[PDB]
């Protein structure tokens, strides 16, 4: 576990946070839909509910 | 159109007072199509003279929260409009990034999904914004490919005929 405190020397700000989220575009037998992007490992890498 | 005229010749204020009286006639004819037609052409002139945004009757805010809930059927270029007038005052605003690159987002998603090449200008307006929002951000590598589709002398109405010539000449 990585644990990345605020540091006032650390100006290395983040901007793929404020850019909003990719989306992914899966066709089921009905019509295609469009879902959210989670990354082929991120099933079992998210950030758990527990 | 005269105020328009008006307007080309950096007159500016001689515009106000024409452009007022075209509001009044507006009401006695009773129609509703021409109203957005005047309320589109307020911000294109305050985008080119936003020091006369207190002159106005109507702020500009107020325009954008009209011209958003403004209807579902027979607008398709106002929203295209809309949208990018609220992006300019965010970005004048200095607004999160995180608000502005989502209002961006619904400019450019609504733009490019109808026919580009038939609205060239707000295509172009889309590329000087984000030429000049991703410069902001410190990002040449991003501004350089959207720079070659920036169009050249082309500028844009109401705005004189020579503003492309002096523009060249201040870079």
């Amino acid at each position: 576990p990585l644990r990345y405190e605020p540091n006032n020397r650390d100006f290395a700000c983040n901007i793929i946070d404020d850019l909003p989220k990719l989306i992914r575009f899966v066709k089921d037998s009905k019509r295609i839909n469009i879902v959210p992007y989670t990354q082929p490992n991120s099933l079992w890498r998210g950030p758990d509910e527990d | 159109s005269l105020a328009t005229f008006h307007s080309s010749f950096n007159e500016c204020d001689a515009a106000i007072n024409s452009f007022e009286e075209a509001t009044r006639i507006a009401r006695e004819n009773k129609d509703m199509e021409t109203l957005n037609l005047i309320m589109i052409w307020i911000i294109n002139f305050i985008e080119v003279h936003p020091e006369y945004a207190n002159r106005f009757y109507i702020t500009v805010e107020q325009i954008i929260k009209y011209l958003k809930n403004s209807s579902d059927v027979e607008d398709a270029n106002i929203f295209s409009n809309a949208y990018k007038f609220e992006t300019l005052l965010s970005m004048v605003k200095e607004s999160k990034t995180a608000e502005v690159s989502s209002s961006l987002l619904k400019f450019m998603a609504i733009t490019l999904q109808n026919v580009p090449s038939q609205n060239f200008d707000l295509f172009q307006s889309l590329v000087s914004y984000e030429v000049k929002f991703w410069k902001e951000l410190g990002y040449e590598s991003i501004s350089d490919v959207y720079e070659k589709f920036l169009s050249k002398t082309s500028s844009s109405s109401l705005r004189n005929y020579d503003s492309s010539i002096i523009n060249q000449d201040i870079k």
